[PDB]
């Protein structure tokens, strides 16, 4: 052996340390790891009010899945330089308000924000969780002010359904792997409930798309 | 002597090159290629790319192991039979019969590995699982184990020539408690890969047809059918003759043996096929190989 | 930030070029001899028998 | 950081008793524990060792099977079951903590211990000095043998030196060939090489005077040296 | 006005260089030859600590060069025996988003640092068996990209606030803080003699700031890309940086330029972490094609590769008696390279 009675037991220290990451590797790995991202003043504290300065983490548990989102707005930084740190996160929760199409103007600002997000070479192979929130404002600011006051480009006309489905048709399409990972493009207000359904639900469609891709099966 | 449990179970001793015997073997070779050079590929390419050392693709890596070997186990069993099998004792016989059941069960339990492995590596609910090498390389050596065993077992231990009131007709020199025993086997593994084929499908079509609505069916239920159509087309007729001979006096003929034989190791010979044809890494792995 | 900035930054830089320079013959001769001077004490440079190398068993 | 032991006191011959240790200021699930007795004229001895997590356990051969060992993690407890006490069991059992890491200082804090009564290979460790006369402020360096080498291939040289002064629990001085203790004077340097061994004092005030304790840990049992009564 | 100090800050610059060019009287490179190259030199690993199980971003040598410390994405910062792989220390971090961790030059302190903006200061040496934290350095308004102590009381900061800071363990407070930095900085360097710092930001600009005066003594510009990584020369009159750019430039302090660029037209990923040995004869700089190079820093050539990682190094550091180099990378792996 040439062990001594001091480094058997700094051994002993060694193998009793990694009985203790392991137990704390393995119960981070069980919790699901979500970047919040999107636009300032876009109801992103909306999508977080319903359950639970740098990263503002949340843990939020639902469905027995344990969950850990990264309110990471706060930062502003080069983001090229700490958006590497969150590779291997689950999905993207992007934030986008809806009635913000028009106050340099915001949608545009926050498309651009989603194009070096859904482009990004870390964020190449995980799914996006886009949540077009506040229709609530977004549904009196088209009756009150037609969308041709400020896009030129619509073909549709200034109702509801069809403007808000046609925000979601041009929010995922700037999607360059529209088959690596999917966009999943969710309706929220203020009195909503079912946004942190639509997280968990969209995860597990993410956590099987990864799971079949790991038994060659899909 | 060989003759003396051919003819009491009723076989025919073809000491001339037969027309049947010609045939047989004439796809024979060409399927023990077949088996033996697409198994060694698929091991060649697994263990040269450093991306595919995962715990799943190990059991593809060792299926193709347990095909080369029921290609190689066929190979000797060919130039063994026909005109070669009346040149044979006792002891060199059960050598030859005991090689094809083992390379056939560490096929099927390889086969059945991959279910069991791919029903574990579903269910799961995180997105990185740390790979945990060991949960395989113990199946691997159970795979095996039960492969040497129930291989050897008519070897050593279970035989119809200390009870000879019980021989099977197809093989002359194993008990018919035995390949009823074998063929259960079999029935047990398929009917578990059709449940674990059907819990994996029924859990991935309910839980993503909630996000549908806000394509992975027709490829999943392509790849459930294919692979548990393998087995039921490529080793159902085997079974069925395997329960033929049992319960059933003078029954069929010994003429299908040689045929179902062929289709009970082509399985060996589709199983690098239809579980290595999904993954466009591993086919460009092949192209890359070929050039 | 219109005045406060722009002063901040040119003060910086003429405090800057006041800094005294040396040729790099000077610089450069300095920092091969630094390693000609501590070539023996570095086991990663030249590879020490071993011995007395603590990472081998 | 204290480490109050409990339990002791007169029992009878070939029974048994309870010995606890309620550990209490550290992380204690991180310690390796121990268990040293002392005789009220002899020297110290140790008697176990349970590693931390309740891992290796270690006993002294006079003890051997008898006495258990056994530690509280959640509790922050630790216990020393014993059975049919010997008339050689009444000393005092000290309670020590000890880590093991690299630079690590091993034994560093002892329990007060409790006092046992009863009614009536081995690394040699001795130090021929005893009830040594010297003046305070003078330099005393009092030596201690050993059996064989205790420096070891990685370089560590497992010798302990403590003191044991008049009234009061040991409390370690040096835990290797010369590393000094933390919390300890910087007069104190132990020193030596292979076999012999020593430990120097440059100036001694009135209060680092009682009885000095070498011990070696390179391998077990670890035997202590006889008594070093240092005297004012 | 206003266009006279856009024009005096573009005629300073112009001064700057000015007075650069004319002190170029001879590069290093040209300077060093005639010499005995290092030659390919093979560097196999001896040992493998195999604890983390997350991207490792940091790691520090003790100054005893033989106990190590490192911090990744798994919220632990593992203290490693790298002459046993053993576990010395194993820190749960409150924050698992760490970009850096640094050992102090006594031993008794571990830093760590990130995307939660503070700094935390773990006490090794304490009474109890545990490592807790001393000061949290609450104070940045950015991600902590990298910190290094100066004494066990004393310790700089590289943020993303576009600032670098000095700060006091005893008060908790930045003593002085280091401004004019556009651009968040990536990482800093500290001298041997601990009286000078470097750090290496996002303008692609090496900026070298006086600790007790708090200024910007120098600046180094060159890069084409942002700095991830920077290192003195065990000398402290030199440093090497290593950038997005694809390239290692060695700038002098006395020089107040570049010596050579550490560039391959074969590599193009970004380094990450910037190693020199001692005597400065080798460099060793953790390059994102999951491999570090070893660059012999006298000349323009490489002195081998050691490769060995699964994924993007991240953080390497040679001893501080030269002993080995370890280079921890993304793939959770320590490996010591001799
Ligand atoms: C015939 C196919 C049956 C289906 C089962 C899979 C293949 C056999 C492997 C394991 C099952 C237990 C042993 C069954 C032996 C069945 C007979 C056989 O495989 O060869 C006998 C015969 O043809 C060869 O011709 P001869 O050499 O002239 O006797």
């Amino acid at each position: 052996c040439t062990l001594s009675a001091e480094d058997k037991a700094a051994v002993e220290r060694s193998k009793m340390i990694d009985r203790n990451l392991r137990e704390d590797g393995e119960k981070a790995a069980r919790e699901v790891k979500l970047l919040l991202l999107g636009a300032g003043e876009s109801g992103k504290s909306t999508i977080v009010k319903q359950m639970k300065t740098g990263i503002v983490e949340t843990h939020f548990t639902f469905k027995d899945l344990h969950f850990k989102m990264f309110d990471v707005g706060a930062q502003r930084s080069e983001r090229k330089k700490w958006i590497h740190c969150f590779e291997g996160v689950a999905a993207i929760i992007f934030c986008v308000a809806l009635s913000d199409y028009d106050l340099m103007n915001r949608m545009h600002e926050s498309m651009k924000l989603f194009d070096s997000i859904c482009n990004n070479k870390w964020f190449t192979d995980t799914s996006i969780i886009l949540f077009l929130n506040k229709k609530d404002l977004f549904e009196e600011k088209i009756k009150k002010s037609p969308l041709t006051i400020c896009y030129q480009e619509y073909a549709g006309s200034n109702t509801y359904e069809e403007a808000a489905a046609y925000i979601q048709c041009q929010f995922e399409d700037l999607n360059k792997r529209k088959d690596t990972k999917e966009i999943y493009t969710h309706f929220t207000c203020s009195t909503d409930t079912k946004n942190v359904q639509f997280v968990f639900d969209a995860v597990t469609d993410v956590i099987i798309k990864n799971n079949l891709k790991d038994c060659g099966l899909f | 002597s060989i003759a003396f449990f051919y003819n009491r179970s009723g076989k025919h001793l073809a000491t001339e090159w037969n027309t049947v015997s010609k045939l047989v073997m004439g796809l024979g070779i060409t399927v023990c290629i077949f088996i033996m050079l697409a198994n060694l590929l698929v091991m060649v390419a697994i263990y040269v790319n450093r991306r595919f050392h995962f715990p799943i693709y190990y059991l593809m890596a060792n299926l193709a192991a347990a095909d080369f070997f029921a290609g190689l186990a066929y190979f000797y069993l060919m130039f063994n039979t026909g005109p070669n099998t009346r040149r044979l004792t006792v002891s060199t016989w059960l050598l030859r019969q005991g090689l094809i059941d083992t390379s056939l069960t560490a096929s099927v339990a390889n086969l059945l590995a991959i279910a069991i492995e791919r029903h574990i590596t579903v269910f799961r609910m995180q997105l990185h699982t740390r790979m945990s090498n060991r949960r395989v390389v113990v199946v691997i050596v159970v795979i095996w184990t039960m492969a040497i065993v129930m291989g050897a077992i008519p070897s050593v231990g279970w035989n119809c020539i200390c009870d000879i009131e019980n021989c099977s007709n197809m093989a002359p020199l194993y008990s018919d408690s035995y390949l009823v025993f074998w063929a259960i086997f079999n029935l047990v593994t398929f009917v578990v890969m059709v449940v674990l084929y059907a819990h994996i499908f029924g859990y991935v079509r309910q839980r993503t047809m909630r996000m549908s609505r806000h394509d992975t069916m027709m490829s999943l239920l392509k790849t459930v059918v294919i692979v548990l159509g393998a087995f039921i087309i490529c080793w159902t007729p085997g079974l069925v003759l395997l329960l033929l001979d049992v319960c059933c006096p003078q029954c069929d003929v010994l003429a299908y043996e040689k045929f179902f034989l062929l289709l009970a190791e082509f399985n060996s010979a589709m199983n690098p096929i239809i579980y290595s044809y999904r993954d466009k890494e591993m086919s460009a792995t092949f192209r890359q190989i070929l050039c | 930030a219109s005045i406060a900035q722009a002063r901040k930054l040119v003060e910086q830089l003429k405090m800057e070029a006041n800094i005294d320079r040396i040729k790099v013959s000077k610089a450069a001769a300095d920092l091969m001899a630094y390693c000609e001077a501590h070539a023996k004490e570095d086991p990663l440079l030249t590879p020490v028998p071993a011995s007395e190398n603590p990472f081998r068993e | 950081v204290q480490l109050v032991e409990s339990g002791g006191g007169l029992v009878q011959p070939g029974g048994s008793r309870k010995l606890s240790c309620s550990a209490s200021g550290f992380a204690f699930s991180s310690f390796g524990m121990h268990w040293v007795r002392q005789a009220p004229e002899k020297g110290l001895e140790w008697v176990a060792y349970i590693s931390s997590g309740s891992g290796t356990i270690y006993y002294a051969d006079t003890v051997k099977g008898r006495f258990t060992i056994s530690r509280d993690d959640p509790k922050n407890t630790l216990f020393l079951q014993m059975t049919s006490l010997r008339s050689e069991d009444t000393a005092m059992y000290y309670c020590v903590r000890s880590i093991y890491y690299y630079g690590s200082s091993p034994f560093d804090f002892w329990g007060q211990g409790t006092t046992l009564t009863v009614s009536s290979s081995d690394i040699v460790m001795t130090q021929a000095t005893s009830s040594v006369p010297v003046t305070p402020g003078e330099s005393v360096s009092i030596s201690c043998r050993s059996s064989k080498s205790l420096l070891h291939s990685n370089g560590n040289t497992y010798l302990y030196w403590f003191l044991q002064r008049p009234g009061q629990s040991p409390q370690l001085l040096i835990y290797r060939m010369s590393n000094l203790a933390s919390g300890v004077p910087d007069r104190f340097s132990g020193s030596g090489s292979g076999t012999a061994f020593t430990l120097t004092i440059s100036r001694l005030e009135a209060e680092d005077v009682g009885v000095y304790y070498c011990m070696q840990h390179l391998e077990y049992p670890l035997t202590f040296g006889a008594g070093t009564k240092l005297e004012l | 006005e206003l266009d006279q100090l856009r024009q005096e800050a573009e005629q300073l610059k112009n001064q700057i260089r000015d007075a650069r060019k004319a002190c170029a009287d001879a590069t290093l490179s040209q300077i060093t030859n005639n010499i005995d190259p290092v030659g390919r030199i093979q560097m196999r690993t001896r040992r493998t600590l195999r604890g983390h199980l997350a991207k490792i971003y940091a790691m520090h040598w003790g100054t005893d060069s033989r106990l190590l410390v490192s911090a990744s994405q798994d919220g632990k910062l593992i203290i490693w025996d790298s002459y046993t792989t053993n576990k010395v220390h194993a820190i749960p971090l409150r924050s698992s988003w760490v970009m850096t961790c640094a050992y102090a030059p006594s031993g008794n302190y571990v830093a760590c640092g990130g995307l939660d903006n503070i700094c935390s200061i773990y006490n090794l040496k304490t009474r109890e068996g545990n490592v807790r934290v001393s000061r949290e350095l609450a104070g940045h308004t950015g991600y902590l990209s990298c910190c290094r102590f100066l004494d066990d009381n004393q310790i700089v900061t590289s943020s993303g606030d576009t600032t670098c800071a000095l700060w006091d363990i005893e008060t908790g407070q930045q003593t002085t803080t280091f401004t004019g930095h556009t651009g968040d900085v990536m990482s800093l360097s500290l001298a041997p003699d601990t009286r000078l710092f470097v750090s290496g930001a996002c303008d692609a600009s090496a900026k070298l700031w006086d600790v007790r005066e708090g200024m910007c003594r120098q600046t180094f510009t060159g890069h084409e890309s942002d700095i991830n990584a920077i290192c003195f020369f065990p000398n402290g009159n030199a440093f090497a940086t290593g950038s997005d750019d694809a390239t290692c430039r060695l700038f002098d302090l006395r020089a107040d330029q570049e010596l050579m660029t550490y560039s391959h037209d074969n590599i193009i990923c970004g380094i990450t972490s910037v190693s020199f040995s001692k005597s400065g004869r080798l460099l060793l700089a953790g390059y994102d094609d999951f491999n570090c190079n070893v660059w012999d820093a006298l000349k323009a050539d490489r002195a081998g590769v050691l490769a060995g990682h699964d994924n993007r190094v991240s953080c390497l550091g040679v001893t501080d008696d030269g002993m080995a180099v370890a280079t921890g990378s993304w793939d959770s792996f320590l490996k010591i390279w001799n």
